[PDB]
């Protein structure tokens, strides 16, 4: 629950050295995988980076890359969203786009794989649409319209049942898939379009925002928690990444900003390393101090909170 | 300029 004590810094442990827009471990947290601007989605094997970089697979796309969401319950199975709009789910090992879905009409920010129902996946776009997708239809399951462009959308880790929203209206709008007249409840106190949502729980909920906050949120009684501040967050997608005790996020002063959930200002720092770079991707490996993260040149660091 | 968040003011 309170392990910031132990901590005081980043310490690099690997580094891979355009943007990569996603970062994400597989089901196990054994393989990793970016992608961006470049086209191309990029499978790498955690522990070879540390140990030693080639990707192990590499697939090519249409249009440049938003978001990867990795399934969580068929290892291979990866989605994609994309700058036309398309959401793809692939299969790493055979490097076949499994489904191809087309009906959003502008570009798709964000999908995500349900944890606890693996065969459905959310997406969100500059459309003002939800989609809620099956792997086993074509067509979309689900369709939600709002007023304002999507940034993220993502699925509540405990059920299959509950997305949280990310607008350009500032609001983060969760809702009951079950019933999609009206949201559950719509979370306002961000200044600015919110880019990220993430939960730690099933409970707790996340958000970034180019407020140059974080957010944390209580989903069961549907109040706010907390606000973080430190970094710089004025204009771009720079990453967001939470666990049991932690949220990351990126900055446009190309510094990774490490919060304890209780802490309202950073518990540490790091600055990737003249040039205007920003951090562009971040994923935690599940509740431990080690992350993945990325920027705007395409560097890639795997970082570890220590003492 | 790609990685831009949009921003929304209308109704």
């Amino acid at each position: 629950a309170m392990t910031f004590t132990r901590y005081s810094r980043l310490r690099v442990i690997a580094e891979i050295r355009n943007i990569v827009s996603s970062i994400e471990f597989d089901r196990d947290d054994e393989l990793f995988a970016t992608a961006g601007v470049s086209r191309c989605i990029k499978v790498f094997d955690f522990s070879s980076v540390v140990n030693e970089q080639c990707p192990i697979v590499e697939m090519s796309t249409r249009s440049k890359l938003s978001c990867l969401s990795w399934n969580k319950h068929e290892k291979n199975h990866i989605a994609s969203s994309d700058y036309e709009g398309i959401v793809t789910v692939w299969d790493v090992t055979t490097r076949q786009s499994l489904m191809e879905y087309e009906e959003h009409e502008k570009r798709a920010w964000s999908v995500d794989f349900s944890r606890t129902e693996p065969s459905m996946l959310v997406s969100g776009s500059d459309d003002c649409k939800v989609k809620v997708w099956c792997t086993r239809q074509e067509a979309s399951v689900i369709n939600i319209d709002m007023k304002a462009n999507i940034c993220c959308v993502k699925y509540n880790p405990g059920s299959s049942n509950y997305i949280a929203v990310g607008s350009a209206d500032h609001h983060i709008h969760y809702y009951d898939l079950r019933n999609i007249s009206q949201p559950l409840h719509v979370f306002s106190g961000h200044k600015k379009a919110v880019s990220y949502v993430k939960f730690l729980s099933n409970n707790e909920l996340a958000s970034a925002s180019t407020d140059s906050t974080l957010r944390l949120w209580d989903v069961k009684d549907n109040l706010p928690v907390r606000t973080f501040r430190g970094h710089t967050n004025e204009k771009n997608f720079v990453g967001l990444t939470v666990n049991s005790e932690y949220l990351a996020c990126g900055s446009e002063t190309n510094e990774v900003y490490v919060y304890h959930k209780e802490i309202t200002r950073p518990v540490t720092s790091h600055r990737f390393g003249a040039g205007s770079y920003f951090i562009s991707a971040v994923c935690w490996k599940s509740d431990s101090p080690t992350m993945l993260t990325a920027n705007s040149q395409g560097t890639i660091k795997v970082l570890v909170l220590a003492a | 300029e790609i990685r831009r968040v949009p921003e929304f003011g209308g109704y």
